[PDB]
């Protein structure tokens, strides 16, 4: 009855896609186009029911909404892990090199 | 193993041409690099913003790419974030800012590309450890 | 038991000190 | 006569079983402060958060403790190098959790072992003796300075002193050599032979005096009965000893000047401490030992790996995880 | 709970052995709650009162 | 703490066993 | 008054929220077409109570007072957020960001020491309805969240974490795990608390308030290791109102 | 601990002058030999 | 058996402690002819 929330998540699609209500910000870098400025715009416009509402976000280009579509394929959303989203981790977790 | 063409051989350019620097050219950048860079990229690495590094990969997926000798040249004159979308010659040493970073003021078009070079090549030979950080020291 | 045993030791050693200053052979010229 | 001088005829009275003086009117007050501190704490004192991080770090036998992990905790790194008396803490309970006995501890005990130091000049004067015993104990009351109170200093804090601990000790040498690669510096290895040839020396003198010990006894008696306290007569023969050791090596490695020898049993693992004082010192400002990480490449540039580079994989591995919640950003600058 | 606990055999003094040692916790344990009062009755409703 | 049981009577017997030797050989070497 | 830094440092007056004149019971208008502002809100506790936990028999648990022993680092301070007017005529305001959570330790009698995260993170407070002035009778009510005192990357002593660290008891190779679950597997939790604001201090002319609090909140877990304590905190506050 | 800090001050004040007066008070001729 | 475990060191200090005191005096006493 006792599990690691962390390691639960690993095996959603957390595991295999930038989760875009839970994943920290660097790993946007994985893809062109994203950082700094549109990997910022999604997360701090917070949690998603769908991964295509990232299209709406008030104020994308129409340049920045083309590298989203060119990317919907690498995103995903799960629901939001307290453990990954507290402390600001999003924006600063821990890890460096 | 030893420092032969084959090696020295990095992309010049997007459009796939190639170049071949000589030894000398290969051992210039790396001096240049320690005098002007290496206080935060020393390995490949970036130590006041460990999530970019000098990697190959890394450049290619640069807004404008930077896997090539000339993307390297553009990005020590003016700048850019990741995605290309600001300069910041203000706090990046660059030619265009080389008022406020006094060591870029006696640097040649010459400098830049061994120093480009260099970044290009010691992925090469060093695999992993660049851009690896201590975990590979 | 453990914490009581190590202070014992500790303050049979601390009367040593006193006896072994105190209460020394005298050394004596001859 | 006048109260003041019966008084310090008393203070500086070479008829005294311990001798007290004036250097002892200080280091009598110092010291049983510190012991008395340290007894207490050592037994009985609640958790300390060294590191500042609302961690506390238990080192007394009632917090579950044996002699060997035990300690008196250094003071919090919030704290830094700001003084903390028991008067500036808001209760005694504040000044437990971070860590005040340690700071009382260390500087009644620097300023009494200090006092010790003098204390040994000042004797030495009353009974006529040279005076240089003192300077032979400067290598170790420098080497406590050093670690108790410069190296705190250039760090920052005293939660980077080391802890009065027999394993707290340990934690504090194997950060060193994480942060300051001391088994390579010149001066800790100057330390080593420091001591590795003080015994050597320690364990020489004493078997080849041994050795030489006129006969005096009978094989029933012990052979120290053949020495009385205060004899004229010296109750070895040193040329005999000479005349072993110069043949084990030859003449001239061998001391014939007693005076001479035993100026080199001092002068040996006293300078060799010195040396390593002053290597905790000035790795203090983190002038640190040699580094040879990746000095050695091949003719493509591949790196070929020293025992040099296999020590830096050790020192990462302690780097990494000391004080494992402690640190936000990718330098551990102090 | 206290006026209680005063009305119970284990805290008699005379209940002792000569080597049984330690606290009275050790034996009856560490009290922690009064159950009640009980009452006893027969089918016949009537109260009955343990010796 | 979990400590060993034995652990006590290893420490007072590693204790008095010796000790009580060295006080019989002092005090006799005292008395001749 | 312009005290400058190097007045207060190291009095102890930066873990001290600013005050108002006792003269200073005013009403300040709020005009409902208007969008208002917390340009700054300062909470310093002056008391913990800590709840005790009575034996079984399942008689009363009274808070009892406790010793500080992190000193002078409780105070939250620089919180901002909107002032709603509502259209009851409450008003409501929603914490957007500031220093607005202080990890406190204090000390029960016999040496238990209790950390807590003392805060009001994600705070909403709203105010009675039809709400024409803030004046000296004016009180505020709300909830916010308690995260977890540690975060995901904390490690205990045993090197064991949530989103890192050993997953077991490596120490005890061979030992049962069942019995060790609870220590070996860290949770994360989100807790809620309860605050009351009482405004008794009104400077109608600069939009400045002040007054007292209570909040009520869980302690520390140890990341599912203990049970937590219900904390009572009492304190004293100043806000800053800016029409926005 | 006002009261602490004030008797601190004053035992540390007083051990401290009698180190001063007592070397003052003509320490070179306390020895065994030469009495100046 | 559940024993007292104290019970060991009770009875080991019991046998020891009287009997090196009765062996101390005992060759004290011999030493002296
Ligand atoms: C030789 C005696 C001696 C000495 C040198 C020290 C030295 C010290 N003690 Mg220890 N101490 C001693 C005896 C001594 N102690 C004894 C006997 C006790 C038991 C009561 C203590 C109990 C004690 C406690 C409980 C604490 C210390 C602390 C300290 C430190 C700071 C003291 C301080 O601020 O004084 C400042 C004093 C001066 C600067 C005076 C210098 C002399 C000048 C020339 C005269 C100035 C006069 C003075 C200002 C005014 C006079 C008094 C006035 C208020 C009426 C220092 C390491 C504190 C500590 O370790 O902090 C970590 C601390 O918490 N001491
Ligand atoms: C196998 C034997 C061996 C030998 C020969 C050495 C030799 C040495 N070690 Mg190592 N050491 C050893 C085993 C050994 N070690 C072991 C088992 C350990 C523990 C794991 C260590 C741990 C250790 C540490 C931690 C350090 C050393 C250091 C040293 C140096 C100083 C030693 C010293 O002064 O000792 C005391 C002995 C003397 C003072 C006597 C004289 C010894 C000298 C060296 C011999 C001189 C011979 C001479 C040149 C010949 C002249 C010929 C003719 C003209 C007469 C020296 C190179 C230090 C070092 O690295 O320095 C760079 C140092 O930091 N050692
Ligand atoms: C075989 C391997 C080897 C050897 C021989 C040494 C040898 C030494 N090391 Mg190195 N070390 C090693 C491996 C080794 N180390 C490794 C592997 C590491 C990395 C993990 C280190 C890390 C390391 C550090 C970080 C430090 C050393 C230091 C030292 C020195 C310790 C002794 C000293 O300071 O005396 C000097 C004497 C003293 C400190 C004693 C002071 C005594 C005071 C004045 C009085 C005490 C009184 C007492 C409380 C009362 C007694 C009363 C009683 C009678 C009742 C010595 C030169 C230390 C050093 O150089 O310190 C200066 C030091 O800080 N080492
Ligand atoms: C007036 C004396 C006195 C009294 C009434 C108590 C009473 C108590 N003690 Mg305390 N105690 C005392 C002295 C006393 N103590 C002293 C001197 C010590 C130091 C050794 C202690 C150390 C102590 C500890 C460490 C503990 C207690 C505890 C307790 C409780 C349990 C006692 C128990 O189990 O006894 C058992 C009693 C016996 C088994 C009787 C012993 C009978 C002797 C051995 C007979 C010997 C006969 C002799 C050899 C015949 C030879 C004669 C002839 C042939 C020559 C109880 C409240 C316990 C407790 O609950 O603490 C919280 C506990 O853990 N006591
Ligand atoms: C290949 C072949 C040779 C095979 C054929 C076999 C054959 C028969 C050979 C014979 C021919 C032959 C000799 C061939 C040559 C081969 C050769 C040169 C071999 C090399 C071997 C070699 C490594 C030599 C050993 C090196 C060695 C041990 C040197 C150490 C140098 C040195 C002097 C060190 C000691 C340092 C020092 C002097 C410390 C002093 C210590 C000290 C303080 C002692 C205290 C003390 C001192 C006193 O003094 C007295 C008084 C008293 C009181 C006292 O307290
Ligand atoms: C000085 C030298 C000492 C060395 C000589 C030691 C010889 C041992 C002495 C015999 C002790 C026998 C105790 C055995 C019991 C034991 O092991 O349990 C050890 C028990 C403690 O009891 C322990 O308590 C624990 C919780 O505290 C747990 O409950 C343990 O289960 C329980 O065993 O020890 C005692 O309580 C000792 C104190 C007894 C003092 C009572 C004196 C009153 C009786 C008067 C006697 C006068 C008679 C005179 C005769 C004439
Ligand atoms: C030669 C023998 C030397 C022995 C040294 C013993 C030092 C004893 C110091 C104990 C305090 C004595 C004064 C009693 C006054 C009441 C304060 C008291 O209860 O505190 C003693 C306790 C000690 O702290 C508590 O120790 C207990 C021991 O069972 C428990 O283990 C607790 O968990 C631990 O926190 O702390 C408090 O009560 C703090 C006071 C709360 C705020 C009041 C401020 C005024 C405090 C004045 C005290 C200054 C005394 C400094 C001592 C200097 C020593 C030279
Ligand atoms: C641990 C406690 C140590 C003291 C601390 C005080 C706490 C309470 C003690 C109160 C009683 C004091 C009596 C002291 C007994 C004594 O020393 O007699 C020894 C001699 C005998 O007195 C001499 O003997 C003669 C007269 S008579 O014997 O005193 O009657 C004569 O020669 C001369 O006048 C006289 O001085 O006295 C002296 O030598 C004077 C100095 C002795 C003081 C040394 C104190 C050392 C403290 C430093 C220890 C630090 C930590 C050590 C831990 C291992
Ligand atoms: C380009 C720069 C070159 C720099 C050279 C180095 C600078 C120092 C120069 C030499 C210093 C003086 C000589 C040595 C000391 C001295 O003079 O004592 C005076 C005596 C005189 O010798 C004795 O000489 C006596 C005659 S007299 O005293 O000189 O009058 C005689 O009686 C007796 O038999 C004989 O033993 O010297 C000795 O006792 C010889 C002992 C061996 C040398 C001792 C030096 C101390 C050892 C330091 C090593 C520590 C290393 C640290 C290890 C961790
Ligand atoms: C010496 C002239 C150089 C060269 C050749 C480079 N740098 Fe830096 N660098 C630093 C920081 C903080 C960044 C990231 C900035 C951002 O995007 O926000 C960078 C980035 C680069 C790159 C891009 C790498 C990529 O993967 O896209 C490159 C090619 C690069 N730098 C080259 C920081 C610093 C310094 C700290 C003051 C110093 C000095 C330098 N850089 C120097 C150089
Ligand atoms: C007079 C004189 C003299 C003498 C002196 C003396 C002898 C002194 C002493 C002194 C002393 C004798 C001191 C002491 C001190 C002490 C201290 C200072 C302590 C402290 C402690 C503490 C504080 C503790 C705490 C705690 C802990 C840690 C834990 C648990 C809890 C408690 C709280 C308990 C001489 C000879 C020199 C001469 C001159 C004159
Ligand atoms: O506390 Mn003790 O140790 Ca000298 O570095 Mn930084 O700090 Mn901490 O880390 Mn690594
Ligand atoms: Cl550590
Ligand atoms: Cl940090």
């Amino acid at each position: 009855e006792l599990v690691n929330v962390v390691d639960e998540k690993l095996g959603t699609a957390y595991g295999e896609k930038i989760d875009l209500n839970n994943t920290n910000i660097a790993a946007f870098i994985q893809y062109r186009g994203l950082y700094p400025t549109l990997a910022k715009l999604i997360v701090k416009n917070a949690p998603y029911e769908s991964v295509e509402d990232v299209l709406n976000i008030p104020g994308l280009t129409e340049r920045q909404k083309q590298i989203l579509r060119e990317n919907l394929e690498h995103f995903t959303v799960t629901e939001v892990e307290t453990a990954l989203v507290e402390g600001g981790d999003r924006y600063n977790n821990g890890l460096y090199k | 193993a030893e420092l032969t063409p084959e090696v020295l051989t990095v992309p010049l350019n997007s459009e796939g041409k190639t170049i071949t620097l000589t030894e000398k050219q290969y051992l210039e950048g790396k001096r240049l690099f320690q005098y002007a860079c290496a206080s935060c990229h020393v390995g490949g690495i970036t130590k006041t913003n460990p999530s970019l590094d000098l990697r190959t990969e890394t450049l290619a997926l640069a807004t404008p790419p930077r896997d090539n000798i000339e993307g390297l040249v553009d990005y020590m004159k003016n700048p850019t974030t990741y995605d290309g979308e600001q300069e910041i010659a203000e706090v990046h040493p660059s030619l265009r800012s080389a008022d406020i970073f006094p060591k870029m003021r006696n640097l040649t078009e010459k400098d830049l590309v061994a120093i480009a070079g260099h970044i290009l090549v010691e992925p090469k030979i060093l695999g992993d450890k660049w851009g690896g950080g201590k975990v590979y020291y | 038991m453990e914490t009581i045993t190590y202070v014992f030791i500790f303050a049979c050693i601390i009367a040593l000190f006193f006896f072994a200053i105190f209460f020394r052979e005298p050394p004596r010229i001859t | 006569a006048n109260l003041w001088e019966r008084f310090c005829n008393w203070v500086t009275s070479t008829d005294n079983r311990l001798y007290v003086g004036w250097f002892g009117v200080i280091m009598i007050p110092t010291l049983l402060a510190a012991t008395i501190c340290f007894v207490i704490a050592f037994i009985a004192a609640p958790p300390v958060d060294i590191d500042g991080i609302r961690e506390p770090v238990s080192g007394s036998l009632l917090y579950g403790n044996n002699i060997i992990t035990g300690a008196v905790v250094p003071s919090s790194n919030a704290i830094g190098l700001h003084f903390y008396p028991i008067w500036e803490a808001a209760s005694l309970d504040e000044w437990l959790y971070n860590g005040g006995p340690y700071q009382l501890i260390i500087f009644h005990f620097l300023l009494g072992a200090s006092c010790y130091m003098g204390r040994q000049w000042e004797l030495s004067y009353r009974l006529g003796m040279r005076p240089w015993i003192c300077v032979a104990y400067s290598a170790p009351l420098a080497s406590a300075f050093a670690v108790f109170l410069i190296y705190p200093i250039g760090q920052g804090s005293f939660s980077d002193g080391m802890p009065l601990g027999i394993s707290g000790t340990f934690n504090f040498m194997i950060v060193f050599q994480a942060e300051h690669n001391i088994l390579m510096h010149p001066f800790h290895q100057l330390g080593v032979a420091g001591v590795f040839g003080g015994a050597l020396f320690c364990a020489m003198h004493g078997s080849l005096v041994t050795s030489s010990l006129i006969r005096e006894t009978t094989e029933t008696e012990s052979a120290n009965y053949g020495y009385k306290f205060g004899q004229e007569e010296e109750t070895y023969n040193i040329v005999a000893a000479h005349g072993y050791f110069g043949r084990l090596i030859f003449q001239y490695a061998s001391f014939n000047n007693s005076r001479s020898l035993h100026f080199f049993l001092a002068a040996w693992p006293v300078v060799g401490v010195w040396f390593t004082a002053l290597g905790i010192s000035t790795m203090a400002f983190n002038l640190n030992g040699f580094n040879f990480n990746h000095s050695v490449i091949d003719a493509k540039g591949n790196v070929i790996n020293t025992w040099a580079d296999i020590i830096n994989r050790a020192n990462l591995g302690m780097e990494v995880m000391h004080e494992r919640n402690a640190h936000n950003f990718p330098l551990d600058l102090a | 709970e206290k006026l209680a606990f005063y009305d119970y055999i284990g805290n008699n003094p005379a209940k002792g052995g000569l080597f049984r040692t330690g606290p009275m916790n050790k034996g009856d344990g560490i009290a922690q709650a009064w159950k009640g009062h009980a009452v006893f009755r027969n089918k016949e409703g009537e109260e009955l009162f343990v010796r | 703490m979990e400590v060993n049981q034995l652990g006590l009577i290893a420490t007072a017997l590693f204790v008095l066993v010796p000790s009580v030797f060295l006080i019989i050989l002092y005090v006799q070497t005292e008395s001749q | 008054q312009t005290l400058t830094y190097d007045d207060i440092v190291g009095t102890g007056l930066a873990n001290k929220c600013p005050t108002l004149d006792d003269t200073a019971r005013g009403a300040y208008p709020i005009d409902s077409s208007q969008t208002y502002r917390i340009a700054r809100l300062c909470l310093q506790p002056t008391t913990f109570l800590v709840k005790e936990e009575p034996k079984n028999k399942r008689q009363e648990a009274e808070f009892v007072p406790t010793k500080l022993v992190t000193r002078e680092t409780t105070s939250l301070d620089q919180i901002q957020g909107e002032l709603k007017v509502n259209s009851d005529g409450s008003l409501t305001f929603v914490e957007e960001d500031g220093i607005d959570f202080q990890p406190v330790t204090v000390q029960m009698a016999g040496g238990e020491r209790i950390p807590l995260l003392f805060t009001v993170k994600n705070l909403v407070a709203s105010t009675q309805p039809n709400v024409t002035s803030i004046t000296t009778s004016t009180d505020f009510k709300g909830e916010f969240n308690v995260p977890s005192y540690r975060t995901a990357n904390f490690l205990d002593p045993k090197g064991r974490g949530l989103a890192s660290g050993y997953d077991s008891a490596i120490a005890l190779p061979q030992a049962k795990e069942e019995e060790l679950a609870r220590a070996n597997v860290k949770r994360f939790s989100l807790t809620k608390g309860q605050i009351s604001l009482n405004v008794a201090k009104v400077d109608g002319r600069t939009g400045e308030i002040a007054g007292t609090f209570e909040s009520e909140q869980l302690s520390d877990d140890d990341m599912g290791a203990h049970e937590p304590h219900e904390v009572k905190i009492q304190g004293v506050f100043y806000a800053s109102i800016e029409p926005a | 601990m006002e009261t602490l800090k004030i008797t601190v001050y004053i035992v540390v004040t007083f051990f401290v002058l009698l180190f001063v007066f007592g070397f003052l008070s003509g320490d070179p001729a306390r020895n065994p030999k030469r009495k100046d």
